[PDB]
């Protein structure tokens, strides 16, 4: 659909993001595992996000092939379903872990002594397990929506025409939009409270929290607006909406892989313990 | 009058410690070297043992 | 497990039970906050621990410990007794306490420089770099009487007092003479200057003006420890 | 240290009984407990095992589905609930301590036992009766179907002495180590399959029946018993 | 009268120095110059013992080279099975601030002490199945630095106050007191024959004591700062020390002198622990830097480095058979090191 | 063998001057921070002055500030204290104290009753 040079440039930027994200996630996992002192409560969530982003990036080349070439899907139906299941589960786990980090930071800042009394790692691992279970159970209706569509000469991994006709598409759209509406509210409110507490010096902590929330909204709002436009693109009367839904989803694709690349920088750059650990690796 | 008592005690200690027969440093170093050489084969850290004999591997 | 005899399995089970008990001990160890109380013989920290005892033994006893609770938070204060003058060796055991409580008798200016040197040594120590200090400038009424009498002068021992003027922004207690405020602010400024001369990022000093009748020292310790824990949480949670 | 057993008596061949073992004088919660029964005019027979924590429970094959073992650490009581009691369940049941760590001495203290009347490695002790006189040397031997030596280097062979009218008393644990309170005249040795117990100078106190037990695997099995008599 | 006594002491010190210089005909490094180098000593962490909540100050090996004991400021003593990493015992202490550990040569008792000026002995092998405190020795007026068992009924302690004492455990009384030092005695090493022992205090000197006579025999005074560690050569005719200055030094009993120094320009931290190899050719020292350096005793060279811990190394010990080295540190972890 | 010997001292008229010296041996003078302490009769030891390893950082007590000057000569292994305009309150025994450990900013027990790295002192009378 899109002109060839545009897809070449998008592929170059995507592979650069792939390199950056793979390096960042590997470094984060190695640093957390190697050092017992850096095995803090927040580092468990950071490691879970690193694993989720690593799986998302390991799934990237099939996505680039799927947009880039429209090559026939000779890989099978089961792989077509499993690939998108893994991707969706990883995205849900990422956003849930972001929300969990926001909540933990709020509780540890506004109520320090009570947080140190109550917060324990044994509950943290349980929270991580519940997060992953919720991801695997909210991304589980993707074995019905997604299937290989023919017309073996031409094949693509695409949402199923029966799912589209029956109406599962809009329900899944709203279920996914919940995963945007809740994390944005939690991040915004809790980080505003943290900044208000710290603002009563401390300028960079608040500015960094505002960059983090702005990056979250910047990267995740187009993803769900593009999904809404895609779901609405299937109406036979929707002619003008096709080009916008196309370039909206391509931009959401690029910001989707931008999120997995920028998450380690946003959450690991100000530690001053991560930095010395990395320089200790040498 | 505690300072003079302490000084007397220190003088007595120095007097006792001065009367000691001392051997040469060459002989003492030779003795240390000989002990090190005679027990070299019994040192697991100096000469590591095979993994079949190591209780920690 | 495989290639383990029955006695080996029972020994492993006993070790696991020991680890369980160790975790139960670890939770309680993490709950409480440990403080080290320091001062001189004229500081009056004995009255401070006596009034902490409101919040609820061999002759050669090396350490005295008192416990108290503020808002369901357990504090453990350790007072050093029956030890020699040399502190360079046994002070390293308190390099992981939450805070150091330094008590100073501000009434007499003869030993104020000794207290300042003690504060310098505590602040600049290699193993006490991380620890914050809660500074109590005790015996405020005696200092007020000494500065109202006019017999004793602070410029004799601190010549820069004559050039000192109290800051325009200040919060004097009602009914307090300007001379008392100037003396108190200069005395606190000495310690604050020492504190801010180096290592301000890692640890913070918390100066207070207390007395023998004052009964709010427990709340002050609670608030300062809350701020210390807040700073530690900011450091740990990748916020800074 | 004291273990006192309660329960036992005339029971029908279909009834249910509960045995209790009250412990005092030692840290009960940190010891594993065993039940051992001895049929009238017969040898010992292991029954059940509950660990220091209640995680691990073992049973003999003959009582696996009917018996159950439990402990009440605050009360320092050990129980054994028995159901579907048969005529071969008539024996005297003992309460045995056992603590396991590097260098411990399991099976050291036995209870006085309570009698009940109802209306696998093979350990071989060839000898049954031996005539002795005080001031002599005697040797008691036993054999094992399976090699008792382990990769650890331990052998896991135990020797007990049951004097007439008393409970068994541990003599040697893990085939060579002498138990505390046991005279130095007793010595233990043997290969990985055949073992021997030596008494240097006999006394009137040494007269009794001697049993050998293996602790390599469960169930724990005993020997027939070699009886020394004057 | 004081001036005359000071002059006499100065004259005696001068003549002692002259006598020591007369015997210094050759250096240790000159004699061992043609000896072959040890090479490179590579060691790996075989086991890592976890379970302590706070920093570890002391550890000790059993006479069977399998069992350990360690102390932390949580107020806990843990006895480990080094072969299988099993915790055999866990002993809660009455005072959190514990500075030292000792394991009885028989293996029936364990002692400890610290900021409380008391040495507490615990009975490991009781008929009740628990570890209980057997005796509290309460004569010292300063913090307890080191403990060393002589028998099941005799123990030698060094304390923050300048004295050292020998105790009778059954009666709980000081049999002998050693009163030579002028600073905190920080370490203590028993001789193989257990007829003598050495100590290092917060002055720059070390003293050789006679256990039975209860008096000082020699003083060595070679370092520049506080001595933190001391250990005996396996022969029993020499010993080594570690001090706040970066150097470690080897002293000689028979020649009454100092044999060689173990220092490097890149080392500007203090030595916390000192131990020897079974053959005596390797000297292992822990540092304020989070590493441990292996030294060649005969020729002052750094054969290898132990770089596992991520905090200050506080304790160090070598088994009686020379099989392994255990290293404790302020990050609350113990590591067992072995060769290849 | 750590040794510290003080040289200057004597009877001084009020408004006079003195110069104290402290020849040090048994340690590397360059790596240690040096102090001056005094003990007036009927009082405890008081810290007087202080100087770092290179002389960059110098500190005085308020009682003697503006009159006393401390300096060191790392090549000659000696420590100096120039006492100008002496007062009758300055009659004490002056000691030359050594910091316990090298490469450190903090000195702990220089004014302790029994300190190992301190001199025998010199008498100054005004
Ligand atoms: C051209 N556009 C209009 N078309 C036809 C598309 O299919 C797209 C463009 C695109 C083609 C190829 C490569 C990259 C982007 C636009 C839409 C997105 N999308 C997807 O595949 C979805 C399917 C889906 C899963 N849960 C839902 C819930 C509600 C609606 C939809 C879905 N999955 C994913 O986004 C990930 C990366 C998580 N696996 C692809």
């Amino acid at each position: 659909l899109f002109p060839a040079p545009l897809l070449a440039g998008v592929t170059a930027t995507c592979v650069a993001l792939f390199v950056v994200g793979i390096a960042g996630n590997l470094l984060t996992m190695l640093v957390v595992s190697r050092f017992r002192e850096l095995r803090t409560t927040t580092n468990l969530y950071l490691s879970s996000m690193a694993f989720s982003d690593l799986l998302i990036f390991l799934c990237m080349p099939l996505d680039l092939v799927r947009l880039w070439q429209y090559r026939p899907w000779n890989f099978g139906d089961l792989l077509c379903k499993l690939f998108q299941f893994v991707s969706e589960s990883c995205t849900y786990a990422t956003v849930l872990t972001i929300t969990a980090l926001s909540v933990e930071r709020y509780f540890a800042i506004c109520f320090p002594l009570r947080a140190k009394v109550v917060v324990t790692k044994g509950r943290v691992k349980l929270v991580i397990f519940v997060i992953w279970a919720v991801a695997f159970c909210s991304a589980g209706p993707i074995f019905v929506l997604v299937g290989v569509e023919h017309e073996w000469d031409t094949n693509e991994c695409r949402p199923t025409e029966f799912a589209v006709r029956s109406g599962l598409l809009t329900v899944m759209v709203w279920v996914s939009s919940i995963f945007f509406f809740l994390p944005v509210f939690c991040l915004t409110v809790l980080y505003s409270l943290i900044g208000r507490k710290l603002w009563r010096n401390h300028k960079q902590t608040v500015k960094m929290l505002a960059v983090v929330v702005f990056a979250f909204i910047l990267c995740w709002l187009p993803f769900h607006v593009g999904r809404y436009l895609f779901s609405k693109s299937f109406e036979p009367g929707s002619l003008e909406i096709a080009q916008i839904s196309q370039y909206c989803n391509l931009v959401s694709f690029v910001l989707f892989y931008l999120s997995a690349a920028i998450n380690p920088i946003l959450y690991n750059i100000m530690s001053k313990k991560y930095r010395v650990a990395v320089f200790r690796l040498l | 009058t505690a300072s003079i008592a302490q000084a007397r005690k220190l003088v007595e200690q120095l007097k006792m410690e001065a009367n000691i027969d001392r051997i040469k440093v060459s002989k003492a170093a030779a003795d240390l070297m000989a002990y090190c050489e005679a027990h070299a084969k019994e040192d697991p850290l100096l000469t590591p043992v095979p993994a079949s004999e190591n209780p920690f591997r | 497990g495989c290639t383990l005899s029955a006695e080996d399995k029972a020994a492993v089970e006993r070790s696991k039970m020991i680890e369980k008990q160790l975790q139960k001990d670890k939770q309680v160890y993490r709950r409480t906050l440990r403080l080290l109380l320091l001062g001189a013989d004229n500081s009056g920290k004995s009255t401070i621990v006596k009034q902490m005892r409101i919040y609820h033994r061999v002759k050669t006893s090396g350490i005295f410990e008192t416990k108290f609770q503020v808002d369901k938070v357990n504090f453990h204060m350790f007072d050093v007794g029956a030890q020699r003058d040399e502190r360079r060796k046994w002070i390293q055991c308190f390099n992981d306490v939450t805070a150091i409580i330094f008590v100073v008798d501000s009434s007499d200016y003869n030993r104020l420089q000794e207290a300042l040197n003690d504060f310098k040594s505590i602040w600049n120590n290699r193993w006490l770099r991380t620890i914050s200090v809660i500074l109590f400038l005790n015996k405020q009424d005696l200092l007020a009487e000494k500065v109202l009498a006019g017999k004793s002068k602070i410029e004799d021992y601190f010549p820069e007092f004559a050039r000192y003027t109290t800051p325009e922004d200040a919060t004097p207690e009602p009914g307090e003479d300007p001379r008392v405020t100037r003396a108190k602010y200069f005395i606190r400024k000495e310690f604050v200057d020492i504190s801010t001369a180096s290592g301000d990022g890692r640890h913070i000093c918390y100066p207070h003006f207390t007395c023998s009748v004052d009964t709010e020292n427990a709340r002050r310790i609670f608030n300062d420890c809350k701020d210390i824990i807040l700073q530690m949480n900011l450091r740990e949670y990748n916020l800074v | 240290v004291q273990l006192v057993e309660s329960g036992g008596g005339l029971v029908q061949p279909g009834g249910s009984r509960k045995l209790s073992c009250s412990a005092s004088g030692f840290a009960f919660s940190s010891f594993g407990m065993h039940w051992v029964r001895q049929a009238p005019e017969k040898g010992l027979e292991w029954v059940a095992y509950i660990s220091s924590g209640s995680g691990t429970i073992y049973y003999a094959d003959t009582v696996k589905g009917r018996f159950t073992i439990s402990r009440d650490d605050p009360k320092n009581t050990l129980f054994l609930q028995m159901t579907s009691l048969r005529s071969e369940d008539t024996a005297m049941y003992y309460c045995v301590r056992s603590i396991y760590y590097y260098g411990s001495s399991p099976f050291d203290f036995w209870g006085q036992g309570t009698t009940l009347t109802v209306s696998d490695i093979v350990m071989t002790q060839a000898t049954s009766s031996v005539p002795v006189t005080p001031g002599e040397s005697v040797s008691i031997s036993c054999r094992s179907s399976k090699s008792l030596l382990h990769s650890n280097g331990n052998t896991y062979l135990y020797w007990f002495l049951q004097r007439p009218g008393q409970s068994p008393q541990l003599l040697i644990y893990r085939m060579s180590n002498l138990a505390s309170g046991v005279p130095d005249r007793f010595s233990g040795s043997g290969s990985g399959t055949a073992f021997t117990l030596t008494i240097s100078r006999l006394e009137a106190e040494d007269v009794g029946v001697y049993y050998c037990m293996q602790h390599l695997e469960y169930p724990l099995t005993f020997g027939a018993g070699t009886k020394l008599e004057l | 009268e004081l001036d005359q006594l000071r002059q006499e002491a100065e004259q005696l010190k001068n003549q002692i120095r002259d006598a020591r210089k007369a015997c210094a005909d050759a250096t240790l490094s000159q004699i061992t110059n043609n000896i072959d180098p040890v090479g490179r000593i590579q060691m790996r962490t075989r086991r890592t013992l976890r379970g302590h909540l706070a920093k570890i100050y002391a550890m000790h090996w059993g006479t069977d080279s399998r069992l350990l004991v360690s102390a932390s400021q949580d107020g806990k003593l843990i006895i480990w099975d080094s072969y299988t990493t099993n915790k055999v015992h866990a002993i809660p202490l009455r005072s959190s601030w514990v500075m030292t550990c000792a394991y009885a040569p028989s293996g029936n008792y364990v002692a400890c002490g610290g900021l409380d000026n008391i040495c507490s002995i615990y009975n490991l092998k009781t008929r009740e199945g628990n570890v209980r405190v057997s005796r509290e020795l309460a004569g010292h007026t300063g913090y307890l630095s080191c403990c060393r068992f002589l028998d099941d009924n005799q123990i030698v302690t060094s304390s923050g106050d300048t004295t050292c004492a020998l105790w009778d455990i059954e009666t709980g009384q000081q049999t002998t007191t050693f009163t030579g030092h002028t600073g905190d005695v920080m370490s203590l090493s028993l001789a193989p024959d257990t007829r003598l022992f050495v100590s290092g205090a917060c002055d720059a000197s070390a003293k050789l004591w006679d256990v039975r006579e209860g008096m000082c025999r020699q003083t060595f005074t070679g370092h520049e700062s506080d001595i933190n560690a001391i250990c005996f050569f396996p022969n029993g005719n020499a010993f080594a020390t570690g001090s706040d200055d970066a150097t470690c030094r080897l002293f000689d009993l028979r020649a009454d002198q100092e044999l060689m120094t173990y220092s490097h320009d890149n080392i500007i931290c203090g030595i916390t622990s000192v131990s020897f190899s079974k053959s005596g050719r390797l000297l292992l020292a822990g540092y304020d830097d989070f590493n441990c350096n292996v030294w060649d005793a005969l020729k002052a060279d750094r054969a290898g480095v132990l770089a596992g811990h991520d905090n200050r190394v506080s304790c160090l010990g070598v088994t009686d058979d020379g099989m392994a080295v255990a290293t404790g540190s302020w990050d609350s972890f113990l590591k067992i090191w072995n060769g290849s | 063998q750590v040794q510290l010997q003080e040289s200057g001292g004597g009877l001084v008229q009020p408004g006079g001057s003195l110069r104290l010296s402290c020849a040090a041996s048994g340690f590397t003078f360059s790596n240690y921070k040096m102090n001056w302490v005094r003990q007036a009769p009927g009082k405890g030891l008081e810290w007087v002055s202080d100087i770092s390893q290179s002389g960059a950082s110098i500190s005085y007590t308020g009682s003697v500030k503006g009159r006393f000057t401390i300096s060191r000569d790392n090549a000659k292994n000696t420590l100096y204290l120039q006492m100008n305009s002496l007062k009758p309150e300055d009659t004490a025994v002056y000691y030359c104290a050594r910091c316990p450990a090298p490469f450190t900013r903090d000195c702990f027990d220089v004014t302790s009753t029994t300190y190992a790295y301190r001199g025998q002192g010199t008498q100054v009378t005004v």
